């Protein structure tokens, strides 16, 4: 598809090794953890989650805005960006969810944590949010995993595709074409990627082969109640039941427009109480299209939560 | 033939100001194309509103039906209106409500195709490809030409191709309005279009399209003594 | 093999159409045959009920079935796989005035003839149009550009009603064909083009003979090796 | 246009000769005049004026539902149907006047007369009741020349045709190719007339020349207030402005629906007093489309006129 630059973006761009220049790593289990770490404030601490075929870099331009409020740490998950690999190479949802939860435990975090979760990054989020319930203060999603998928209506034309990457044709469509890389990334973004912001998603990636699994596994964990993995099914409903009745916990949620799943699962993310909505440009990595806004938006929201 | 002041091969320079939905914008194009062969290669820029949160391809037929091959056995209207040029309204709809309206101009000054276009979109869908960018191109179009008093009535339908390998159509009437009196006007025939992309790799931020027209009429024979 | 399809090169058919233009009903029949292996055919259609007809003619002429298509080896056909089972089809008419029309048409074979049974409803014609005051002379060649949906068809084309001025009266036609049966293979985009004419007006018959030919092609204008789509 | 027969009127079909045998003839001038006469009920006198490329004909299946209530008489103009020919072969709209003034005068008619005109049968009905407006009771109208063209807005698409016709070439197409009969003739008529019905028609002018001189002369008569005859403009504008004036007349407007004409002039027609206005189904020759309906709206309208003794 036809893209065009932004006019003003490569005079503030950051490259791949400026952004991990900036990053730490740790062992976390087996392996290490990549990620990105502001210390000051960190009376509280905001986590923010990266979603599938993307990494830290995705909120390269969204944290300088929210750094002199509170902590925020960015973590590349495991098998992706500059992190290490699993121990037994399995890129499920709980595979991400051990090693995140076991990076977090040597973080010196606060007793309710705030989470910024984009795509799977947001399921996860949940997740924890629905196991430490009494860990959270606040919450951010776009673009998320809200609720399961039953129907197909205002959803994008995805289907058959999921089936594709279901099936073993799947395996050729990420492993050897890299086809959440070369193909969803910059089709979901309204604007035209510089050359090197591009090589800072490609670089973990650039290989054929087993370490591009986690872009295939992540799809595949999908919650579809016809079809979808039924473990994920489960900890999707319960942790939704869970949101359903979050009632003093201040949600934010940030609606792409025109976006990819944002059509889809505003409507879902409706029925969480206490939440705020905001909407604004980009598609389904908005990130790239509108990173101030978003930056201001979160900003504004964690200030008044802190209130 | 120079008399209206033209030669086989005419550069263009085409001047678009566009909005869509509530993102103004404005755009460039510089080109060149053969007008007896009926071919045009252009070269598209961005110049206000950078980046568009819609497909680009929708501004591709705004981006001069001079550019067309027209045999001897049917009347070139759009040759003839030179050297004053040629102005065209356009309404578009596309297959889910959404509406476009096209007012162009050509001139000629110098020796080249002076164009100057304003798009205005509206009602597009938010899950429709050209808010979801899924348009990989234009598939080849055929676009009935006839007359009509003075002015020639173009209309098509023009077919993106998506990214799952479906297909978007719209519907595009165009009224052609020359600016001299012309001697001929034509029948009724069919101007073959095929508009591409090429140069697709990264590179700068711009867009090439290549856009064959060729004038026509219908490839099956009328059986002798039936109506019209 | 048109042989286990339930057919032959020449094939023959009957249609039933049953009308509705503005409050006036109707019901016309049509009888012809045509050869599916070169998109060639010719119906004679009558009034059975509501004659005469307030309106034009012509606007009933394209559903009175796309088993009568030539399609070459390089472009599968969907029509002639849907059977012997057949195939529907939904059609919505805009005519460049604000007018619409609905035509629904379901494409079976009986015995050896294609049995075709039509409804077609109208509305919202323009007194001043050519159409309540019938200066239609016939139909333009037109293109139909065909592509694939899911298990659907979609075919889209302008019609052109040249009229007794010699200006021209045009009409958006949107037809989506549903096969009955899940048929194997599904065609690219391409088009036919089609050639709809009246054969005989200097024999006062009652009768209104139409002769349709519809070839299938791709686009004549060769693609850059370097262009995209 | 393709057009099917009316499966109900085969059975009731009156041919060319049927009807001429019914006609009479009477010396007008240097010629005569072919007429169907109801003669019967002459205390009143319906007269029904046909217009360009027909005859008494037209009016066959209409005058039927009238007769019983008055004498309804139906001439051919002079030169057109079985009726004789022009002295000086010219067929201008004073002409015809003349002719028909003067078998006016040979039909011992009541004071006050009752018309229904069509086409330019209308507009000689327009002019007498201009000239006499002492001889007028009612009068009837459809596709009329109400008024003058002063826009060809609500008109149908006849712009350039009538161009053709008044600039030279309409001597190759109506004299020639018998543009009217052959062309405009069943054009105009929704239903397909029956081969005796049409050749009814094509009668008088099946010969090629000067023949049809009539149906070529006819239209170039048209009222154009910019690029028509100035005569036939002043004689419209004068007998116009007179029914514009004409309260004390009653008139019958029969607007065809989507008709030919009535959506450029039913305006003009509404801008006159005392006009009753009803609608029936056909182009512009509706009484070959509508005639029974036509007939009895006739019949009820001439009724409730000849009511008036309070
Ligand atoms: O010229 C006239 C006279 C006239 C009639 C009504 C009126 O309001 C003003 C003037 N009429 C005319 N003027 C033009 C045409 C006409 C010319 C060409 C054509 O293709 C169709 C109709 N027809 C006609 C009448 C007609 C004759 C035969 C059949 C149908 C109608």
């Amino acid at each position: 598809t036809s893209k065009v630059y932004d006019p003003e973006q490569r005079k503030r761009m950051i490259t791949g090794p400026q952004w991990w220049a900036r990053c730490k790593q740790m062992n976390v289990l087996d392996s290490f953890i990549n990620y990105y770490d502001s210390e000051k404030h960190a009376e509280n601490a905001v986590i923010f989650l990266h979603g599938n075929a993307t990494s830290s870099y995705l909120w390269r331009h969204v944290v300088p805005h929210i750094e002199p409020v509170a902590r925020c740490i960015i973590p590349d998950l495991i098998g992706m960006g500059k992190s290490g690999k699993s121990g037994n190479g399995s890129y499920r949802l709980l595979d991400h969810y051990k090693y995140l939860t076991a990076w977090f435990e040597l973080l010196n975090l606060p007793k309710k944590i705030i989470f910024v979760g984009h795509d799977w990054g947001a399921a996860l989020a949940f997740h924890y949010a629905y196991e430490h319930q009494d860990r959270i203060k606040a919450i951010v999603h776009m673009e998320s995993v809200v609720d399961v998928i039953e129907s197909w209506d205002e959803w994008p034309d995805i289907e058959e595709d999921i089936a594709l990457i279901k099936s073993e044709e799947g395996e050729k469509m990420v492993l050897e074409n890299n086809f959440f890389v070369e193909t969803v990334l910059p089709s979901k973004i309204m604007r035209k990627l510089e050359p090197e912001e591009f090589a800072a998603y490609l670089e973990p990636f650039k290989e054929k082969g087993e370490v591009r699994r986690p872009t295939l596994s992540w799809p595949r964990e999908i919650p579809l109640v016809k079809g979808g993995k039924p473990d994920v099914v489960q900890i999707v409903r319960n942790y939704n039941a869970y949101l359903r009745a979050s009632d003093d916990l201040p949600k934010l949620f940030i609606e792409s427009d025109p976006g990819f799943f944002s059509n889809a699962i505003v409507e879902g993310a409706k029925k969480f109480p206490n939440t705020e909505f905001v909407k604004v440009k980009g598609l389904h990595f908005l990130q790239e299209d509108a990173p101030d806004e978003m930056g201001k938006y979160i900003k504004s929201f964690v200030e008044r939560v802190l209130k | 033939l120079a008399k209206l002041g033209l030669k086989e091969v005419m550069p263009t320079k085409i001047n678009l100001e566009g909005l869509v939905g509530d993102h103004a914008f404005s755009m460039e194009g510089v080109g060149e194309g053969n007008i007896l062969e009926g071919t045009q290669e252009v070269k598209i820029s961005v110049t206000k509103g950078a980046p568009l949160p819609f497909a680009f391809d929708i501004v591709s037929v705004a981006f001069n039906r001079a550019y067309t091959g027209y045999p001897e056995e049917i009347s070139d209207y759009f040759l003839q209106s030179f050297p004053e040029g040629f102005t065209y309204e356009r309404n578009i709809r596309y297959q889910d409500g959404g509406t476009a309206i096209v007012k162009s101009d050509i001139s000629l000054e110098d020796g080249k195709f002076i164009v100057n276009v304003d798009f205005k979109a509206k009602d597009l869908r938010r899950m429709g490809p050209v808010m979801q960018q899924d348009i990989v191109g234009m598939q080849p179009s055929y676009e009935s030409m006839y007359t009509n008093v003075t002015s020639v009535i173009g209309e098509c339908i023009i077919a993106f191709k998506l990214q799952t390998g479906k297909h978007f159509t719209y519907h595009m009437r165009t009224v052609y309005k020359s600016k001299k009196p012309v001697e001929t006007m034509p029948l009724y025939h069919f101007i073959q279009h095929r508009l591409v992309k090429t140069n697709v790799d990264t590179a700068s931020g711009y867009v090439v399209q290549h856009e064959t027209a060729i004038a026509a009429h219908s490839t099956i024979k009328k059986i002798e003594g039936s109506l019209p």
